[PDB]
């Protein structure tokens, strides 16, 4: 060690003795050795090439090199001292590390902690880091299910998986207290002790006893995060409601992770008692517990990029790049993509490519110079069709697939539910604001079924996120302006649940023409009585019944990287000349009768189609296929 | 009275000897730690001394001290080899063991209360079933009488807060000396401690400054449930009286909310802390949780509610939505397997009578008619527990397995019909309102009935029950009810082949798949309302019918069946 | 179950210019069991 500071670890736990004893000299109460774990640790530092190391998944990883060297190699280039020690990595390596480590976590990180310290600096002599690099932990052997687990995993690594609800405001709690006489200005620091501050009681100068005052913000605070999250269990036993835990991050980790943000949280499990009454010192038998957090895994499989993922420069391999760019070379990519989406449901080829363009969304442009509001640059959909039809499947897949996305159906919901509320936190019982569907999805999508039945006192909400995608909220408790920019993914039924074929496209919606206007695609889903569509649909059913999505999340990824198209002339006069046409046509009354707003959603169409061909300019063929799929899906 | 250690000794040969040794394979078993919990039964205590019985249904409490600590000396004995320590539990007390041994020096005397507990070093625990000959009381009548006795009850439950850990023995550990103290804790409520009484601090008055942690002390499985009477057992015109009960160990996560239970524990009491006395709350602390009476082809139909007569096809059905479609989740997207029916029917067929036997019937039902579960009563809501905001369910996400007897569909809230919607086709709740920001998860199955267009796109099943009058129907049937009240398969075994049926996971063959499209094409010419869904029916209930046949394999009797059962009901 | 409270029972000392009273009983304790007067 070159002499870097040891910054406590606030969110590993409160100290403790440890004691140490013999039977060579293990930590009392654990079969753990420091001497053991360290030299273990190390030898994984240093000896641990990966058996298979896929770079398209695993980009700045290689085959080659031992694993985490080259991680300190980057840990030396920049500055940021945290190393994601992969638990399944362990688990391969030496299974009784792993048992020691996600047995004893608060003990064996810090001998990690060393190793690595040492490590570093002994191949490193004059790279400088701001203090010791520490060492994540995650990917632990999963929990399914918080209800499930037992009182035997007490300050014992656990993981979990779900999404925020909540992210309450910093909390500092007191780590070096300052003290000052009050006669003699003697100073002194306090170190934070295993859970209490110790008042130093006499000046160190003048002897004077209790004339030491605790001066509060001279002090060393490390920060605090209070993040309510409800889990996402893999295991739902039959009744278990949707369990929810309080999360507390620490001066790192806080402000990392946004409410609705869809995570694998690895932490430790920590039972703290509970005061009886907020002013007396008892507690209760019953304690309450609550996973801390030692590390997000914001990746999921199953789920795309996120945006932060997104954002961030070295994600993707210059091998994987090059993938992604022939393949939107290939000319039927879009339709490629189209099939893929839900492979389950049979060839609504029309309708998956709408909700593919809706997915990559359409181009973000600042209307701030030009003070036009903010343009909405989403996209939405109806899908409204007849009951029973695989619609509202549609709307399960797409809400599973896409990050960020919150789900209603009809009434069960409220326009004070879905905006916002004030409830006091039963934790700090402070009165705070707590978000609704429509504020988790700010940068997602919302699924909404059976929103014919969605009275219109809702549906009012609906109308301020689709126009400008502000939500103001107007109430006692605050008066602020909310961010929803929702993309919208609805689903109708006809009047009395069945498309009558008397009643033109309008009247048989029945919904507010100024909410009608509002979506830029709507589907007819109407069922033909082809007798060979009714046999390959018969056996696509059943065929599945008997019985890439990588390269597509990455491609999207990619998509919105750094792909941002731009109008050309040619598109600009197409959608001048189509926007004409389409006010010609649907002129005819009980059709959708265009508008300035239609205008906007075939711009934002031809935006959408030019992102997934990664043109960097809208085309006569995107402006072309804009208004053929407009036309195709409204009819 | 009587003197216990005489006690424990009679207790002590007792449980070494009496039967293969009954009770000493329990006990090597726990004292090798292949079991972590154990019960006594006051029937095989009566089958040799009855005044021991008596006096354990009169003073329970002590005696379940006594045979704990019984087993807990009888323990090493009958330890044989080295256990694994699968526990940082288990180093614990090793660890704690092994250094009273170090410094044990045997000869010297030691204090009253300088010792490792009982409760704290056990790591097993003891609880009792009562016997035959105590008969279960009613919750309104366990008085204060009933305080400290013996008692078994049976009640339905109404919500159950979860595994939290209690503490039971907690640890303090001083800044000075090393020592590790003990709090025994036993109420509701301790408050903490801050000096150390170990002898090197009172020999070197330090300051003890001890620190409580998580790590030494001894938590356990703990759950406060509730339960409610029988709407048998309640008197004429009282509401049914509640009562609290409290859950440890191997008996925790053994009762759901709705499921019938009967708890076997003694009625102790808590402090109450305004008139003058010393008063105090009412607790009956478990001892054995065993749910019963509800949650323990031709001739099988027709035993499916033997006081109906007629609707044959309905029976079969119903029977075969009870051993359910089969479950499966191919490539992501969810095929349930739950079959949905509805009953629209003329008034008075006993559409509610059958909708009230399969309530009694499923391992978990739940009868719901309009308005007595409206709102929160279908939903899940927020209610005050450890006080939180602990958000618990009602019918359906009760019935989150089961089947809900929904009863008048027609005439339901309209919020109540979307929410209907939502989990027959989603098995799903979303909910964003007021304080409720959830998707509950529901994977129920809907029985609605109703008197006469979404209904037909939105099901498996509609069966319409026009009683057009027939003069031999009218009369067989006026014969068998006057009979029935002339008068007045078993249920259990009935239940007992339904449950076995449900778990033989067939998966259909490639012969049927011409014959399956082939059918679904000529129905939908025969139609020319009926589509993807009424595919997905006819498929289920295929399944479903091999599931009935118990083979693994679905033929073309399921299929000519289940279009026999859809002709029928569209019909 | 708040009506009683057994004690709070506990342990020995186990692990862990100016001394401590505990190690100077010891001292006592070690001096007068072991010292030897005479020869051999
Ligand atoms: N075969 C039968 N066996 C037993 N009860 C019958 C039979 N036929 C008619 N009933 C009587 O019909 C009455 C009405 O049934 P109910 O469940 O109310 O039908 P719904 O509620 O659909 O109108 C019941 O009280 C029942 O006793
Ligand atoms: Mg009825
Ligand atoms: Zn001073
Ligand atoms: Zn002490």
């Amino acid at each position: 060690v070159r002499g870097t500071p040891v910054r406590q670890r606030p969110d590993l736990g409160s100290a403790q003795k440890g004691l140490q004893v013999d039977l060579k000299l293990v930590i009392w109460g654990t079969d753990v050795n420091v001497a053991a774990c360290k030299e273990n640790f190390q030898r994984f530092l240093q000896r641990f090439i990966d058996p298979l190391a896929k770079e398209e998944e695993n980009v700045g990883i290689d085959i080659t090199e031992p694993l985490y060297m080259q991680r300190l190699g980057e840990i030396n280039v920049i500055g940021e001292p945290f190393l994601n020690v992969n638990c399944e990595h362990i688990k391969s390596f030496d299974k009784n590390l792993y048992r020691q480590l996600i047995s004893y976590p608060q003990e064996v990180i810090p001998t990690f902690d060393m190793a690595v310290n040492e490590i570093f600096f002994d191949r490193y002599p004059d790279s400088i880091l701001e203090h010791q690099i520490q060492v994540r932990p995650f990917n632990a052997l999963k929990t399914k299910n918080m209800r499930n687990l037992n009182p035997e995993d007490i300050d014992q690594l656990i993981t979990i998986s779900g999404m925020v609800i909540r992210t309450s405001q910093l909390i500092p709690e007191m780590q070096e207290a300052f003290f000052q006489c009050q006669v003699c200005a003697h100073t002194t620091r306090v170190e934070m002790d295993r859970g209490r501050i110790a008042e130093p009681s006499v000046c160190g100068r003048c002897h004077t006893t209790h004339s030491m005052a605790l001066i509060h913000n001279r002090s060393l605070f490390s920060d605090k995060q209070m993040i309510k999250l409800q889990e996402s269990p893999e295991d739902m036993p039959a009744g278990q409601t949707p369990h929810t835990v309080i999360l507390f991050a620490h001066n790192d980790l806080v402000d990392k992770v946004q409410p609705g943000d869809r995570v694998n949280v690895t932490g430790i499990y920590r039972a703290v008692p509970i005061r009886v009454n907020p002013r007396v010192s008892n507690v209760k038998s019953v304690y309450k517990t609550h996973i801390d957090v030692i590390h997000y895994r914001k990746t999921d499989a199953k789920r795309l990029h996120g945006l932060d993922e997104e954002a961030e420069q070295k994600l993707f391999s210059e091998k994987r790049v090059e993938l992604l760019k022939e393949l939107s070379r290939k000319p039927d990519i879009y339709e490629r993509l189209a099939s893929a989406l839900a492979p389950s449901i049979y060839e609504h080829e029309d309708i998956k490519k709408g909700i593919l363009l809706q997915l990559f969304g359409g181009t973000r442009k600042d209307f701030s110079h030009t003070g036009r509001g903010k343009f909405r640059a989403e996209i939405n959909i109806l899908l409204c069709g007849d009951p029973g039809t695989s619609k509202s499947q549609l709307l399960q897949y797409v809400y599973n697939l896409v990050p960020r996305g919150q789900y209603t159906s009809g009434k069960g919901s409220s326009a004070v539910g879905l905006t916002a509320y004030v409830m006091k936190d039963p934790e700090t019982r402070q009165l705070v604001l707590q978000t609704g569907a429509l504020v988790l999805s700010d940068n997602g999508i919302c699924c909404i079924d059976e929103f014919d039945k969605m009275n219109e006192s809702t549906r009012s909400v609906l109308h301020e996120v689709m126009e400008q995608q502000t939500l103001s909220i107007a109430k006692a408790g605050i008066i602020c302006q909310l961010n929803a920019r929702t993309s919208v993914l609805a689903a109708a039924n006809p009047i009395e649940s069945q498309w009558n074929p008397k009643k033109t496209t309008i009247e048989n919606i029945q919904l507010p023409h100024t909410l009608l206007s509002r979506f830029d695609l709507i589907f007819l889903m109407l069922d033909p009585q082809d007798e060979a569509y009714d046999r390959r649909l018969a056996h696509h059913l059943v065929a599945l019944y008997y019985q890439d999505m990588a390269v597509l999340k990455d491609y999207i990824a990619y998509a919105h990287s750094t792909i941002m198209p731009r109008l050309s002339e040619e598109a600009s006069q197409a959608l001048i000349e189509a926007y004409v046409d389409m006010r010609k046509i649907g002129s005819s009354r009980g059709m959708v009768s265009a508008y300035p707003r239609q205008l906007e959603s075939l711009i934002r169409l031809a935006e959408a189609h030019a992102k997934v061909r990664l043109s960097n300019k809208v085309e006569a063929i995107d402006v072309e296929e804009a208004k053929r799929l407009h036309r195709e899906a409204l009819k | 009275l009587k003197d216990y250690a005489l006690e424990k000794e009679k207790v002590k040969k007792f449980l070494q000897e009496f039967y293969q040794f009954k009770y000493g394979n329990q006990l090597v078993r726990l004292a090798h730690r292949e079991q972590v919990a154990l019960y006594v039964d006051l029937d095989d205590v009566a089958e040799d001394d009855p005044e021991l019985v008596d006096s354990i249904c009169e003073n329970a409490r002590r005696y379940a001290k006594l045979f704990a600590d019984a087993v807990q000396e009888l323990l090493p004995q009958y330890k044989e080899r080295e256990v694994v320590n699968k526990d940082v539990l288990d180093v614990y007390i090793e660890h704690r063991l092994m250094m009273e041994q170090r410094s044990r020096d045997p000869g010297m005397v030691r204090s009253p209360q300088n010792q490792y507990p009982a409760e704290l070093m056990r790591r097993f625990e003891l609880y009792f079933q009562g016997p035959s000959s105590n008969k279960p009381r009613v919750i309104r009548e366990v008085r204060a009488d009933s305080v400290g006795k013996l008692v078994t009850v049976r009640g339905i439950v109404t919500r159950v807060s979860e595994v939290k850990p209690k503490m039971v023995v907690a640890t303090y550990t001083c800044d000075q000396c090393g020592a590790e103290t003990y709090q025994p804790i036993q109420s509701p409520t301790f408050m903490p401690l801050i000096m150390c009484p170990s002898q090197e601090c009172q020999t070197n008055r330090s300051g003890g400054r001890l620190y409580l942690q998580t790590r030494g002390s001894r938590f356990i499985k703990f759950q406060e449930m509730k339960m409610q009477e029988h709407s048998d057992q309640v008197p004429v015109g009282n509401i049914p009286r509640s009562i609290t009960v409290l859950v440890e160990g191997e008996n925790t996560r053994i009762a759901q909310p709705g499921d019938h239970v009967s708890v076997t524990g003694i009625f102790l009491p808590i402090l109450r802390t305004v008139v003058q006395g010393l008063l105090s709350e009412t607790y009956l602390e478990a001892h054995r949780i065993v749910k019963m009476n509800k949650s323990e082809y031709e001739k099988l139909a027709a035993s499916i509610a033997p006081e109906i007569y007629g609707h044959e096809d309905v029976k079969k059905a119903l029977l075969l939505l009870l051993v359910g479609g089969v479950d499966q989740s191919p490539r992501g997207m969810k095929i349930r397997g739950n079959i949905n029916i509805c009953l629209m029917g003329d008034p008075g067929v006993a559409k509610s009578q059958l909708l009230s036997y399969i309530d009694r019937l499923a391992p978990r039902s739940q009868y719901t008619t309009g308005r007595g579960s409206s709102g929160v009563g279908l939903t899940a809501a927020v209610l005050r527990d450890s006080g939180e905001l602990t958000l618990e369910g009602g019918a359906l996400v009760l019935a989150d397995q089961g089947v809900c007897c929904i009863d008048e569909f027609d005439k339901m809230a309209e919020a109540d019909r979307t929410a209907i919607h939502e989990v027959m086709e989603q098995q799903t709740i979303s909910i964003a309102k007021a304080g409720i920001l959830t998707t509950l998860n529901a994977r129920c199955s809907i029985l609605a009935a109703a008197n006469p267009a979404a209904l037909l796109s939105r099901f498996d099943l509609l069966w319409l029950i026009q009683d057009r009058p027939d003069r031999d129907n009218d009369l067989r049937l006026a014969q068998h009810i006057t009979y029935v009240h002339q008068h007045s398969l078993d249920m259990k075994l009935m239940r007992r082949y339904i449950a076995m049926c449900r778990e033989k996971q067939p998966m259909v063959p490639e012969s049927l798949a011409d014959y399956i499209t082939a059918a679904y094409v000529e129905m939908r010419r025969e139609a020319w309302y009926t589509s993807a869904r009424t595919l997905l029916a006819i498929l289920r209930l295929s399944t479903a019918l091999a599931r009935l046949r118990m083979v693994d394999v679905v033929e073309k009797e399921d299929v000519n069946e289940a279009i026999r059962l859809m002709e029928m009901s569209k019909d | 179950s708040g009506f009683d409270d057994p004690g709070i029972f506990y342990s020995d000392s186990f692990g862990g210019g100016q001394a401590r009273k505990s190690q100077l009983q010891r001292r006592f304790k070690e001096f007068l069991r072991q010292y030897r007067v005479g020869t051999d």
